[PDB]
């Protein structure tokens, strides 16, 4: 029967930066909490009641306002604060959800290190060639793969994957892979990917001989 | 079978208090749609309300009161009385209305050593305020969880004789318990 | 001290039933409130419910009361949540959480790691793991290629080394199956010295593999 409001849905800023996430309410509400989701592990509760700070979370973060309005903030935010925050109320005996802010961290430019994986043997015998080109710890995330065969380029017959923010050192990491059938993949030698990204000042290119 | 009007809802409005004037008019009832109040004015009786002292033997009469729609508030009761007896039979309250919003049970500043509520299995809305109850033990010892509707709900059960003194003077649940609770010392009194 | 254990993954096709468990260590079971929250992949929580596991009692969201239902085994301290009808909107990770507020007044807060269900028409396959050999700093990994459904497991050596390595989201593909790739960035010095072990685990498929990484 309440209906909540949360904003905004993204944020970007830099560490020791001042984060605020606001989040509304339809009627008024008994009970305010604050939860953190880190990727790919649980919910965790930071503030309940509206400002009361769970046991062991640190100053920086806080939650205030009352009647159907509260903030939430981090008032100096640390890398380790990449996540996607949420509110929740308790009125009248049902629980009720925002729809998250995924806050992310702002640094400056980092080169990705290029890696090259060939097929295995073991893949080779059973009749599919897998060939991975791992781009690692780089920002920002924008950031291009192009798989070049005998100085050929390569469309739909590749995927790619880049993870979540570093918790650590802010930065992401791309796994693309350039996929053939055990046939197509005798037929060629040298296979390559150029890297077109913005900490890189000419696309570094990375290779090997076999196939 | 039967409902009644409580303090405030009906022609119990206008009234601060469970008192002589009006406490005959619970004879023989089971719900209570409204909130119970003992306040000290229903001992010491009211001349601006035109309204006699309350003789607590007449407190017997809430002993067949079995649900309670809205809150109980007992901020005063018999110096010598040392338990909740007339409460005896209350199995549950519904706290559809709470002091200050909040307490569907207020059992402040009084003399029982004892609670004995020995029949209440439900408050299905409101939270539990046992506050300054010098004398009070035995509160602890139960879950009151088990007596509850949501997570919102919460026990305010501050200030009483302190847990030690009972342990010490020995007041802690008699053998015979099951250790979920107690209500008071003798066997009926295992939550 | 306090751990919640749940249940491992399971695929459903739609119309079936599951009873999702969640075996909750380390405090007084009949303590705490159990509830359950829903997160659709890529997306927000959801409420779905509380049990008191004292008493029995229920509160259930609005949306959930025909689908899911909420029970209890105090005499093995675990908590189940079983859904109806199901449909291919149920995909998503099912959190459990004791969530309440203490005696002491303060609130009482702890998780899962979640149970995921896939609501889909098609079957359960296992992967197979092919190295991705070593090429300052040099970087080697695993590839588990093709299994359905989400989620897999890797780790490297036996969660024992943590430092730098990268498993990355899987990638439904262009056949239907899901495919995967864990990195690590290591001293090209310990290549030598060292053996590089990925542990995966597909848990739907019971399938649960150990292979060396080596520079070839
Ligand atoms: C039974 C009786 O005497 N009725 C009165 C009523 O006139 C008044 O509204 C109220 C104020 O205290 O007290 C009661
Ligand atoms: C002090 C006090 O509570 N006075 C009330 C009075 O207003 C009311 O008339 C009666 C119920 O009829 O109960 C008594
Ligand atoms: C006022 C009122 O309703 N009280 C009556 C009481 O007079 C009667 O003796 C009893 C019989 O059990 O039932 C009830
Ligand atoms: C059962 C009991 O102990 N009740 C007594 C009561 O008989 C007496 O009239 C009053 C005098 O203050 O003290 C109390
Ligand atoms: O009996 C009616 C009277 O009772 C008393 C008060 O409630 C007054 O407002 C009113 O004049």
């Amino acid at each position: 029967d309440i209906q909540m409001t949360q904003s905004p849905s993204s944020l970007s800023a830099s560490v020791g930066d001042r984060v605020t996430i606001t989040c509304s309410a339809s009627s008024s509400v008994t009970y305010m909490y604050w939860y953190q989701q880190k990727p790919g592990k649980a919910p965790k509760l930071l503030i309940y009641d509206t400002s009361n700070l769970a046991s062991g979370v640190p100053s920086r973060f806080s939650g205030s306002g009352s009647g159907t309005d509260y903030t939430f903030t981090i008032s100096s935010l640390q890398p380790e604060d990449i996540a996607t925050y949420y509110c929740q109320q308790w009125s009248s005996h049902i629980f009720t959800f925002g729809q998250g802010t995924k806050v992310e961290i702002k640094r400056t430019v980092a080169a990705p290190s290029v890696f090259i994986f060939p097929p295995s043997d073991e893949q080779l015998k059973s009749g599919t060639a897998s060939v991975v080109c791992l781009l690692n710890n780089f920002y920002p995330r924008e950031a291009k793969v192009q798989w070049k065969v005998d100085n050929a380029l390569q469309s739909g017959n590749s995927q790619e994957s880049v993870t979540e923010q570093d918790s650590k050192d802010s930065t992401y990491s791309l796994s693309s892979t350039l996929t053939l059938s055990k046939a197509d993949y005798e037929k060629h030698k040298v296979y390559a990917c150029e890297v077109t990204h913005q900490g890189l000042s000419s696309p570094v290119t990375k290779s090997f001989n076999r196939g | 079978k039967k409902v009644c009007n409580g303090i405030g809802i009906g022609e119990f409005k206008d009234s601060l208090s469970i008192n002589a004037t009006n406490i005959k008019h619970f004879k023989n009832c089971t719900s209570i749609s409204g909130d119970l109040h003992i306040l000290p004015v229903a001992f010491r009786g009211d001349s601006f309300t035109h309204t006699p002292p309350l003789d607590p033997q007449e407190l017997d009469i809430l002993k067949t009161v079995k649900e309670i729609t809205g809150f109980l508030l007992i901020q005063a009761w018999p110096e010598n009385r040392t338990d909740l007896h007339a409460f005896e039979n209350l199995e549950i309250i519904r706290g559809r209305t709470k002091q200050h919003g909040q307490f569907s049970l207020a059992v402040v500043s009084l003399n029982i050593t004892s609670l004995g509520l020995r029949s209440l299995k439900e408050i299905s809305d409101g939270d539990v305020i046992i506050s300054g109850n010098k004398n009070l033990c035995y509160a602890n010892t139960i879950n009151w969880k088990k007596l509850f509707g949501t997570s919102g709900q919460k026990t305010k059960i501050i200030s009483n004789r302190g847990e030690n003194s009972c342990k010490a003077t020995g007041q802690v649940c008699h053998a015979l318990c099951s250790p979920e609770g107690c209500w008071g010392p003798e066997p009926r009194d295992c939550v | 001290q306090v751990q919640l254990v749940q249940s491992g993954a399971e695929v459903k096709k739609p119309g079936a039933s599951v009873k999702v468990s969640c075996k909750a260590s380390g405090y007084t079971f009949t303590s705490h409130w159990m509830h359950w929250v829903r997160q659709a992949p890529g997306q927000g929580l959801e409420w779905i419910g509380e049990f008191n596991p004292s008493n029995g009692r229920t509160n259930y969201n609005e949306k959930f009361k025909s689908k899911a239902t909420m029970t209890v085994d105090t005499s093995t301290n675990t908590a189940y949540m079983e859904l109806s009808s199901l449909r291919s909107e149920d995909t998503a990770v099912y959190y459990c959480a004791s969530r309440d507020y203490d005696y002491a007044g303060r609130y009482f807060d702890y998780w899962g790691q979640g149970t995921l269900v896939t609501v889909s028409s098609a079957s359960t396959k296992g992967p197979s793991v092919f190295p991705l050999a070593p090429s300052g700093t040099a970087a080697l990994g695993c590839l588990v290629k093709d299994y359905f459904p989400e989620p897999v497991t890797v780790s490297w050596n036996s969660g024992a080394l943590t430092s730098g390595v990268h498993t990355f989201p899987a990638v439904l593909q262009s056949s239907g199956l899901y495919s995967l790739s864990s990195v690590v960035t290591v001293p090209s010095s310990s290549l030598g010295t060292q053996t590089y072990i990925c542990n995966v685990n597909h848990k739907p498929s019971n399938t649960k593999v150990d292979k060396k990484v080596e520079p070839k």
